[PDB]
């Protein structure tokens, strides 16, 4: 138990978690565009001129 | 009347003109008005509609 000074280390291992990327890199999934306003069907001339 | 729902391809005036055309009115919002003072039909073709007005609280009775 003299606890002498040992030599300098050769290198460094570093352990850390890696993320999973099987999900991302996929084609994007955007929010679907709301439709442009379309005229309602069944619009008729309700007003007829008097006389 | 939400903003940014009408593009330049599908215009707002085209849409509401097709609605007015389907109702048997003019495509451009105008009508044949007459003169209530003269009796005669006005030569111009007067743009009329339905606008929602607001009454502000600033009255001349407080001023």
């Amino acid at each position: 138990g003299g606890l002498t000074c040992a030599s300098a280390p050769q290198g460094t291992l570093r352990i850390l978690e890696g993320p999973q990327q099987s999900l991302s890199g996929s084609p994007l999934q955007p929010i679907p565009a709301s439709p442009p306003p379309q005229i309602p069907p069944g619009l008729r001339p309700r007003f007829c001129a008097f006389g | 009347a939400t903003p940014f729902i009408f593009s330049e391809e599908n215009s707002a005036l085209e849409y509401f003109g097709e609605m007015l055309k389907a109702a048997g009115y003019n495509f451009y919002g105008t009508e044949r008005l007459y003169s209530g003072i003269s009796g005669l039909e006005l030569e111009a073709d007067i743009f009329i509609g339905v606008v929602y007005y607001q009454r502000l609280r600033h009255m001349v009775s407080d001023k």
